Order: C-alpha cells, then structure tokens, then sequence
C-alpha cells in the first residue's frame, strides 16, 4: 500500500543555467550554418 | 485473471488513471492449496 | 464585519416549498463561501450545501436532490427552496459563511493540492417544526 | 526471404488508411526482423516516379518522417517486436497509387556499414473515389 | 536538394548485347550512396547492385556497373528475356531521399 | 456520540474516531445547546480573534501523529460538545461532519 499521500515523481531542473547551456550550444552550433538561421528546439517525434 | 479496480477513489490530483488496485489467486507450496492476494500495479502494467 | 440575522415560517407542512432565509448586514457577498447545516436532535451535524462566486450549487449527494441553494444581490438575500419533504426532519437550521483556504503537499504545477471551506461566523438559528397536524 | 503485407482497400475523401507490413506471416513468431534493421515506406502513383514517404528506426520504432507528410502521418509499431503500421491521415484524390516497405540496414550492421534495400514487400493499392 | 535524372528514358534493344543505363546527378554526389533496383508491373521489385560497384545476393555475374562524381552507369553484359523491365535508381543521404526518374528497356 | 469525563485544573487530550491520512487539514468545532457553534483551531496551527490562547493542536511535521485538541485551564462550563472535521487527500471532499465528543466536566 502507500502510507502517506498519492504523489508524482518528478525532476527539478535549475532554468537558469539549463537556458545558458542552451544558448551556448545554440551559440556552438551556428558555427555551421551561417548567421541569419532560425534554430527551433521542438519536442520528441514519437513512438515507444 | 486479474480482478482490478481503482485504488484512491475520487482523488482530484493528477494521478488518476495510474496506480489500480487488483486482486487474484496465486499458487503456495502446498499444490492443492491457493491464496488471494492484493496488489497495485501502475497504468501501463495491466491491459483489460 | 459581518452579521448574521435569521427568519423562519416555523410550521411547515410536509410534501410542500420550504423556505428558511437568513440575512446579511455589514458587508457585500464577492468573496465569502454561504453555507447551510442542519442539526437534527437523535443525531450530529450535517451539510446542506454552499454557493461560491461560480454561482454553483453543490448540493450533497445524500440528499437526492431535494434542496435548491439560490442567492440575490439586488436585495441582499438568498432563498433555501425544497419540495416533497418527509415529517421525519424536525430540526433547527443554521445558516453560516465559509472561507476557501488551499493545502498544498507536493507541487502545486501538477494540481497536488486541495481545498477546505472554513466556518468561523455562524447564525442564530431558528427551529422548523415539520409535522402533518 | 520476403516481407508479407495485405489489404485491396477502398476509401473516401477525408477518412484514414492502415497498412501492416509483416515480416513471416504466422502471427505468434519471433522473427526478430523488426529489431535491427530500419524499413522504408515508399509510395508509388501510375505514370508517376516513385517518391520517398517514411523511414521507421529498429530501436524503439522512432519515426523520420518528411516535409510533405509531416503532419498528417503516424506510425509505429505494437506491443510484439514485428507488424509496423501505416496509418495516413487527412486523404486526397492525388495519392491514389501502390506502397511498398523495404527493409534496409541504414549503415548501422556489422559488415561494412552498408547502404542498400535488401528486400522489397508485397505492395499494395489505395484507390479513393465518391 | 540533390535531383536525379536520367537521360535515355526510352531504351529498345536485342538479346545478346551490351547496354548502358547512364543517370546524372545534380551537384556532387558522394560516390558511395547509390541503389538501382528492377521495377515491374504487378511484380517484387528487387535491387540488383550496392553503392558503386558491389553485387547483391541473388545477382549473377552479368550485372556491374561504375561511375563516380555526378556520373553514374550500369554496364549489362547480356539481355535475357527475363530482364526487358524499367529500371529505377535512388540516392540516399539527407531525408527526404529522391528517386532518379525512370528508364526503360524494351525488345525490338 | 464518545462521553469524556475530566476534572478541574489538569489538561485533557481529545482524539477523533475518523483516522487521519495524509496531510491533514482540520477544523475544530465547539456547539453550545442552543447556541450559535464557534471555530477553535483551523489549520492545525492558528486561532481566530476572540478565542483564548489555551486550545493548541498538532503540526503536520513527522506525519504519523494523532490529531488532538488540547485544553489547558478547563473550567466549569465547558459542557458544549467538539466537532473534529477532517479534510485530506485521498478520501476527497468530505461532506459530514464526524461523532460528537461530548466532554462533561464534573465538580
Ligand atoms: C521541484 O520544485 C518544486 C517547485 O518548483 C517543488 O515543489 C515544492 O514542494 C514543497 C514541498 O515538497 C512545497 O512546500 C509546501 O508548501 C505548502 C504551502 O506553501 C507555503 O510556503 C510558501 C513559501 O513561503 C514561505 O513559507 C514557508 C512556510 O510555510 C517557508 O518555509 C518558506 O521557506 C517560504 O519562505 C508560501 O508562499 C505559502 O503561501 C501561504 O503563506 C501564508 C501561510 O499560510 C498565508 O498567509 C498565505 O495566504 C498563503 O496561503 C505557504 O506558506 C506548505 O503548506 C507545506 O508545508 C506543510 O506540509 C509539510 C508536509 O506535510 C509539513 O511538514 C509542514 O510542516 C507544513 O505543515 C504545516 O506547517 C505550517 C507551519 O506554519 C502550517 O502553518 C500549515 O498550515 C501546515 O499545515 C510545504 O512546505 C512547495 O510549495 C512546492 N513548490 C511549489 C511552487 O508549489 C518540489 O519539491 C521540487 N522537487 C524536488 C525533488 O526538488
Ligand atoms: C558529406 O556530404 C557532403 C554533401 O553531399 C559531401 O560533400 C560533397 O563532396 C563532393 C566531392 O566528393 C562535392 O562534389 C564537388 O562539386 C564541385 C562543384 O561544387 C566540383 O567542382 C567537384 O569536382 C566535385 O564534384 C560536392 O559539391 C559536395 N557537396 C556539398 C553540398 O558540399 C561530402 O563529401 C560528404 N562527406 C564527408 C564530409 O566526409
Ligand atoms: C498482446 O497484447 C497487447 C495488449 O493488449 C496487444 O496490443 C494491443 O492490440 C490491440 C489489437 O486490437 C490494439 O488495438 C491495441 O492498441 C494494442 N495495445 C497497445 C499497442 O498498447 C497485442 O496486439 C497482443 N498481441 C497479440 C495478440 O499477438
Ligand atoms: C539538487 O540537489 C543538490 C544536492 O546538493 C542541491 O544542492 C540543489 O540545491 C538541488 N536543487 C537544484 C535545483 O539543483
Ligand atoms: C536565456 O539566455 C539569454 C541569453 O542570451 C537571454 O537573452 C534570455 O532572456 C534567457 N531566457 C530565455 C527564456 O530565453
Ligand atoms: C556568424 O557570426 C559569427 C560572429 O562571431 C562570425 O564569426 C561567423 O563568421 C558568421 N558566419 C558566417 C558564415 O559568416
Ligand atoms: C480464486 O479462485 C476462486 C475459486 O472459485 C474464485 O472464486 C475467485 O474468484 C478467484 N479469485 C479471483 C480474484 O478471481
């Protein structure tokens, strides 16, 4: 049984140096494709 | 042949379809015998 | 502040409108929660029901549906209708407010948290006599 | 040997299509031919070049689909490792043509990392009309 | 975008000769990314060659070709009666993959 | 309906039949015979203006505790019956009230 209360797990990450890690390997990453390209982080495709 | 309802009835948290409570027979060391038992199994660990 | 007058017909007759209004002085009705309890002798306390600022009358389910919960505010009052009641509830009613206060265990982006309704301001009260003579 | 996919299906202008490609046809196997190995889904129209329509990864059935059936197109697989799905949403009276699912290793085998489509399946046909 | 075209669409040819399937690419293929597969009506399309030059499995000696940089051939040593199909090369590399248009042998 | 009988001067500990579980959020309720009921304690901690700082109940640190009501200085007329109303997590919204502990104080 659960003695206590009916939870969700979950994952906390801190947003400030997730968002600095990601403008820096966005920051990285235009290193190949020129300047003026939008790159747009999108969610999973699907699947199992 | 699990026997499963819902275990927490009306809970308006998030964790509603997860978390169901079945029942069923289960086999002991002793051939001729059987035992009820109870269980939670999770949302994606039973199919009806 | 905020008072609490009651009114009452006191001899009812069964299987017909009941109707027992209680009254407000001293401030408007925007935010506070209006709730009604029963008190029967033979028996503790029991809910009626309550309104919010959703106009939404919960009533209880034990009831079968048996009480209308109906507010005003042209004419600060509010109406307790029923209909086809039995001679077996003899008992004096309350009329009282309610503030909605949240609890929170885990993390409220999930919706792990729930609601209570506080009563610290409480009516007089006034018995209702149901009885076929 | 040989992929088996089924179905002479009709349909109606706004409905969905489902096309299983299996791979040895009787249902209880453990072919384990859906386990290391991408398929192709290629569409086919009369009088027309075939072109590219869907990709499906043998790991946990990732799907890579293209820009021109991005958002109306599904697939994936079942519970069992074999009997990958098709299913077309959002139907128009200029796909009407045969389909076929091919498997391929996509540089990801042992020997020599190869790029080629070993075996083509069956083929089917979706016609719509009214 | 790469596009794939293949010039002698319409080919006419007798049993016992040597024919050439010739197909241009757009700008700089890899050289190692090439499929021809053997297309029918109502058949299994089978493939028939790897990447530049390498044979399949069910593929006899009579089948080879070359080619590198935009310029690729298939080399058929002899017609057989059971070979008078068209024929579809493919590319592969960045999705979406495109097919190289369609030849087509036939028997005068 | 529970009867409870304390005498003058020490504190007395009144429990509830409905047992607690999970985060427990309670409103102690005191109804007087023909009176008007009055709230106590709300929220396991805090008090409302006019009550006396004598009635103290328990927080919700170490889950597992019981949830009582303390009276310390009980005087004579203290007759009125308590009402423990209990709000949690998995029995949902809960509608009646619970059994009255009737407290009769003698001397
Ligand atoms: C990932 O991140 C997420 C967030 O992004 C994490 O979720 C967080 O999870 C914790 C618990 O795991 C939650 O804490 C809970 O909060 C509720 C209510 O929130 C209170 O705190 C707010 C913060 O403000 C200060 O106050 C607290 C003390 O209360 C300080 O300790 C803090 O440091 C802050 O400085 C406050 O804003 C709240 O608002 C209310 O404030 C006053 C007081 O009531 C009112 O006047 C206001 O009007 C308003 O209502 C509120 O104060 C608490 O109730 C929880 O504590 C109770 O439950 C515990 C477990 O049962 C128990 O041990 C405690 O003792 C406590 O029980 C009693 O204690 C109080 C003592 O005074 C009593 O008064 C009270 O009645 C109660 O009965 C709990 O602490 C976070 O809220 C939550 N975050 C969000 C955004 O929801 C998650 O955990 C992370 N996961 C991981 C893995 O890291
Ligand atoms: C990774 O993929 C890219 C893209 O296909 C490959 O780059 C391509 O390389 C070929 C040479 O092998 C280039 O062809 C050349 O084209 C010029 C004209 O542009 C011509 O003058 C040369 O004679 C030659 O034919 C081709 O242009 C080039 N494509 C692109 C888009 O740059 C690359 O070889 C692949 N492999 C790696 C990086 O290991
Ligand atoms: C084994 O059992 C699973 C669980 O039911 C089956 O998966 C479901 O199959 C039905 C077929 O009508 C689908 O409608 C469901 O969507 C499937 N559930 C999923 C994918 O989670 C599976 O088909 C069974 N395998 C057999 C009978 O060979
Ligand atoms: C996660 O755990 C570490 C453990 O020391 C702690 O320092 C940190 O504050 C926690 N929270 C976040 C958001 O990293
Ligand atoms: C992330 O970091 C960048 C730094 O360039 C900043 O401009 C931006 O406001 C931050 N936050 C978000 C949500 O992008
Ligand atoms: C993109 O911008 C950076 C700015 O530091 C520059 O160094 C780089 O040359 C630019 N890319 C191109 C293709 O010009
Ligand atoms: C266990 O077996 C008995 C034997 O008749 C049956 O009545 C019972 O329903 C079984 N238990 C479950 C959970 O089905």
């Amino acid at each position: 049984d659960i003695i206590g209360d009916i939870r969700m797990a979950h994952c906390n990450v801190s947003k400030a140096t997730w968002n600095e890690t990601l403008g820096k390997v966005v920051k990285q990453l235009r290193k190949h494709f020129g300047n003026n390209t939008i790159i747009r982080f999108a969610q999973s495709s699907g699947g199992d | 042949t699990l026997q499963c309802t819902n275990y927490a009835p009306n809970l308006l948290s998030n964790m509603r379809g997860e978390l169901k409570q079945c029942s069923f027979n289960m086999t002991t060391e002793l051939r001729d015998k059987k035992q009820k038992v109870y269980s939670l199994f999770y949302r994606l660990d039973v199919v009806q | 502040q905020v008072q609490l007058q009651e009114s009452g017909p006191g001899l009812v007759k069964p299987s017909e409108t009941l109707s027992v209004t209680c009254s407000v002085s001293g401030d408007s009705m925007n935010n506070y929660y209006w709730t009604w309890i029963r008190q029967s002798p033979g028996k503790g306390l029991e809910w009626i029901g309550y309104i919010s600022d959703r106009e939404s009358a919960t009533y209880n389910p034990s009831l079968n549906s048996r009480v209308v919960i109906s507010r005003d505010t042209s004419k600060n009052q509010l109406s307790l209708k029923l209909n086809s009641v039995t001679p077996a509830d003899t008992a004096v009613y309350y009329c009282a407010t309610a503030r909605r206060g949240q609890r929170i265990y885990g993390v409220v982006s999930f919706g792990e948290f729930f609601y209570y309704y506080s009563m610290d301001v409480w009516g007089k009260g006034t018995t209702v006599t149901v009885s076929s003579a | 040997g040989r992929l088996f996919q089924s179905g002479t299906e009709v349909k109606r202008p706004g409905a969905s299509v489902k096309i299983s490609c299996r791979a040895d046809d009787d249902p209880y196997t453990d072919d384990d031919t859906f386990t290391k190995y991408y398929t192709h889904w290629i569409r086919q129209a009369p009088g027309q070049p075939p072109e590219w329509l869907g990709v499906i990864s043998p790991h946990f059935a990732r799907p890579i689909y293209s820009y021109k059936f991005r958002d109306r197109l599904t697939l994936t697989r079942d519970s069992s490792l074999t009997a990958v799905y098709f299913e077309l949403r959002g139907l128009q009276p200029d796909d009407t043509g045969i389909y076929f699912c091919a498997r391929d290793p996509f540089g990801d085998m042992y020997p020599h990392y190869n790029y080629h489509m070993d075996v083509w399946g069956g083929g089917t046909t979706v016609i719509v009309s009214s | 975008e790469i596009v794939l075209t293949q010039s002698p669409a319409i080919l006419s040819v007798s049993p016992g000769d040597r024919v050439i399937l010739s197909c241009k690419a757009s700008e700089g293929l890899s050289s190692s990314d090439l499929a021809w597969y053997r297309f029918k009506g109502g058949q299994i399309p089978t493939l028939v060659i790897f990447g530049a030059s390498n044979r399949a499995r069910g593929t006899p000696d009579r089948f080879s070709g070359s080619g590198s940089g935009t310029d690729f051939t298939l080399t058929i040593n002899r017609v057989e009666p059971e070979d008078f199909a068209t024929y579809y090369c493919q590319r592969y590399g960045g999705t979406p993959i495109t097919f190289g248009g369609g030849t087509k042998v036939d028997i005068k | 309906v529970r009867p409870l009988s304390v005498a003058l001067g020490e504190t007395a500990r009144i429990s509830c039949g409905r047992q607690a579980l999970g985060s427990r959020a309670v409103q102690w309720y005191q109804h007087r015979p023909g009176q008007a009921p009055i709230l106590l304690i709300y929220n396991n901690q805090d008090r409302p203006s006019g009550i006396p700082e004598r009635f103290s109940g328990t927080p919700d640190i170490n889950f597992g505790t019981r949830a009582t009501l303390t009276i310390s200085g009980v005087e004579a007329g203290d007759e009125a019956d308590y009402y423990c109303h209990m709000w949690d997590s998995r029995s949902g919204f809960s509608w009646s009230f619970g059994g009255a502990t009737r407290l009769t104080v003698l001397g």
